[PDB]
DNA sequence: GGACATGCCCGGACATGCCCTATATCTGACACGTGCCTGGAGACTAGGGAGTAATCCCCTTGGCGGTTAAAACGCGGGGGACAGCGCGTACGTGCGTTTAAGCGGTGCTAGAGCTGTCTACGACCAATTGAGCGGCCTCGGCACCGGATTCTCAGGCCTGGCTCG
DNA sequence: CGAGCCAGGCCTGAGAATCCGGTGCCGAGGCCGCTCAATTGGTCGTAGACAGCTCTAGCACCGCTTAAACGCACGTACGCGCTGTCCCCCGCGTTTTAACCGCCAAGGGGATTACTCCCTAGTCTCCAGGCACGTGTCAGATATAGGGCATGTCCGGGCATGTCC
């Protein structure tokens, strides 16, 4: 018998591509599915987690902070305008909102 | 009953000052109350509504989740 | 005589304070018998559990936080500054939600 | 011992490791993670299986989850999720 | 002669049943057409979503029912659970 | 002899087109027998509706025939199918004749 | 001669294409303008005649509803002149912009 | 190539547009903006209904494919089909 | 101070087009007859998902308290909400023109739509095990509290030049 | 010329960001055990890719007519700016009060497991009504004509203040 190796690892994902086959069939979306399916939703997912990991980070460093907080998620997502746009009517727990005043409102010489 | 004032002043003015107003006029209060109101009357119903049909006696978080998802304003942090 | 600050150095000082930071704002507990008394119209003798009131208690200064925010952008179009009510029924009724 | 609760974590860590070795995630951020990527799937998987429904096709194959992709996603990440996608799933039909 | 799906008889029996002196124009047919499919598909569609939430895998008349409380206004709602009851109880009845 | 469902239920939508609908959108694996009947009598309560405002309206404009116009102005006359079509359009069926006040001469 | 008061012929307008429900905007103007943006995704796209009335008529309902909101927002402001500013607040507001 | 054909959307036409929507005055600076947003519209609406004649091999947009297109971006039309 | 006559303003009497009402024609779009055949209706079988009974424990509900940050109230005030007026400038409204919008007829072929075959592709089931999830430890990143520090800012003392007797 | 009083400038007195530091703490990361579902394997239905034919209308062209756009002239109504007013909310201070954490009891139902049962997928067979096709036919678009009234305009009556005896 071969042995065992996974289908992420033959792909080089990260993300199961066996679960996510699973979840897909199990949804309710159809009564066959295709093998490339789950390999492209692995991969659209763990690169739009990569992007995402990638300014909450920086976001954390610029703080001097060495763990991600919802804090530093809401400040990555809210901070690039496609992830914003994607993620337009998401609020997220604990998150806050932007350090933002109107022009109008500052005080005058 | 009398717990509409629970909402107090103050509250009002705290949520506001988070929407980055800087005054707030005297009536503002009691129209925030309504709308509040309004807003919880739909989500609460909605809420009830799947309790009742899961055969529960209790609302639960992700019934709450469920009804803010249909909404139309998805809340992250709770489940689902 | 006792120090004072002009009108608006407080508001704005208090803008970003709270603008900086997440705790919620509004109280747990009146926020919580409200709601069980707004339930009681609808169902009698209905239970809450806790993580369910804090998703409810989120969402409500999420939304509350969003009005405002729409409520002063209109009201500085007028060249205003003070919110009024019919600015909060003008940002409601273009919303859609009247 | 509960039910079996499935959950991303240990796949989003796996990643996480390979993105940035050196950092965490809390419980809170990582029930966002998961809310994420469980919404992206029901969008992308409700869109292909309509896709799918309007051009009488019984099957799901590759091309409607490219086409759906490219619908949800802005201009630079539809393309760099293309081009992922089309290198892995050619690599593992080699295999 | 290719066969197509739609009410154009239904339609016209009812509203001969509430107004048998109204006729009705193409335009005026397809935007009714247009409503009922919606309607259908709206209604099922949360039924479907209820059922699944609840781990049911058969579509019985207590979701649908559910799911015409969520979606209609009250006054609707009351009088489509009427309807609806009144007529399954007279169906089961005459089996 | 064959007799339809909705003739044992006195109902004018065919209970077995909807079933046949019901069942081919891909929704679920089984499907109860009351389910499409419910539906139909919903569909056939909403119909009902929509056409009498429209004959009414029709009436009110002396016209003999429903155009889309009048069915425009019974879906916005009406508050509650008002509501529940709050984000559709009709086609050639124009808006209502609603002026604001302030807009009006002295 | 005669000359009518600015004003009532505006509202007679609005009255009229109120009332009314033909197109307002034109077919060939439109057509071409589809012609022009679709050239720009992809080549040589041919289009069916209901296609391009469904896109009229949803444009046409687009504008008379953002129009609309345009007037009440002005009004709001003690004006009856509608301003592009006026149009940048109602799509801020309703979300698209 | 059809080119510089905007000069075809006339300001007479916006003006009757504003006339249904129930505006009284329109500035003459409001309808490059309109312009603009009309343009607008159409840049999303295309791409759906292009995106949806190519995934079905096919090259020419039908009805459908706009009522689709429409639909999805929450602009649900009737009258073209369901 | 009383009488007089008129200036002026506002509420009733007026010639053009817009609204409303009446009616002939047709015509093509709406209402009705037909065949049939594919989906709807009657019937038998199975099995697995749904209905129902017993447990529990954990997840919610209920209660006392303290005390302190938050809530309720008093009050000065000043700056923003609101009313009033000027203007001029860009927009409402009228008219000639041309410019193209809109309708009728025909091309025909690219492209949409219906059908034939079958072989790759996916549904479906047995055994397995290794990835995936529940439970526990811990220590380090995060949370809470005290500490010095500077900074854009305010105030008091000294200097200097203007003014009056 | 001498004394006076203040304007103004510069060198010391100040509530929040600069960290700076320390200590506790609790929960995520890792490890381990259990476990259940993805694999691998194989077989068989099936459906959609590709060919092939048909046939619909999209595109282009031509022609014509006529309503609309555009440019210009002109009057004008209010957006913006300015000024004045006022009122009522911000900020601070004082008193209150319940929020929140802490802690502990108790019960009830969500979920689990097991047992049963009945309801619909599946298949078969037969039949009926809904949809192209066709055809009759009639209500609104188009057109013309007639009544009546809104409107920018005019006129008469009443009010008011100026003047003479």
């Amino acid at each position: 018998r071969a042995k065992a190796k996974t289908r992420s690892s033959r792909a080089g994902l990260q993300f199961p591509v066996g679960r996510v086959h699973r979840l897909l069939r199990k949804g309710n979306y159809s009564e066959r599915v295709g093998a490339g399916a789950p390999v492209y939703l692995a991969a659209v997912l763990e690169y739009l987690t990569a992007e995402i990991l990638e300014l909450a980070g920086n976001a954390a460093r610029d703080n001097k902070k060495t763990r991600i907080i919802p804090r530093h998620l809401q400040l990555a997502i809210r901070n690039d305008e496609e992830l914003n746009k994607l993620l337009g009517r998401v609020t997220i727990a604990q998150g806050g909102v932007l350090p933002n005043i109107q022009a109008v409102l500052l005080p005058k010489k | 009953r009398d717990n509409i004032q629970g909402i107090t002043k103050p509250a009002i003015r705290r949520l506001a000052r988070r929407g980055g107003v800087k005054r707030i006029s005297g009536l503002i209060y009691e129209e925030t109350r309504g709308v509040l109101k309004v807003f919880l009357e739909n989500v609460i119903r909605d809420a009830v509504t799947y309790t009742e049909h899961a055969k529960r006696k209790t609302v639960t978080a992700m019934d709450v989740v469920y009804a803010l998802k249909r909404q139309g304003r998805t809340l992250y942090g709770f489940g689902g | 005589k006792p120090h004072r600050y002009r009108p608006g150095t407080v508001a704005l000082r208090e803008i970003r304070r709270y603008q900086k930071s997440t705790e919620l704002l509004i109280r747990k507990l009146p926020f919580q018998r409200l709601v069980r008394e707004i339930a009681q119209d609808f169902k009698t003798d209905l239970r809450f559990q806790s993580s369910a009131v804090m998703a409810l208690q989120e969402a409500c200064e999420a939304y509350l936080v969003g009005l405002f925010e729409d409520t002063n952008l209109c009201a500085i179009h007028a060249k205003r500054v003070t919110i009024m009510p019919k600015d909060i029924q003008l940002a409601r009724r273009i919303r859609g939600e009247r | 011992k509960r039910s079996r609760k499935e959950s991303y974590s240990i796949y989003v860590y796996k990643v996480l490791k390979q993105v940035h070795p050196d950092t965490g995630i809390s419980s809170k951020a990582m029930g966002i993670m998961n809310s994420f990527v469980n919404d992206i799937f029901e969008r992308i998987a409700g869109e292909a299986s309509r896709l799918a429904h309007y051009n009488k096709r019984s099957t799901i194959t590759s091309r409607e989850i490219q086409t759906a992709v490219r619908l949800l996603l802005p201009g630079e990440l539809a393309k760099h999720a293309v081009s992922e996608g089309t290198k892995a799933v050619t690599k593992y039909t080699s295999a």
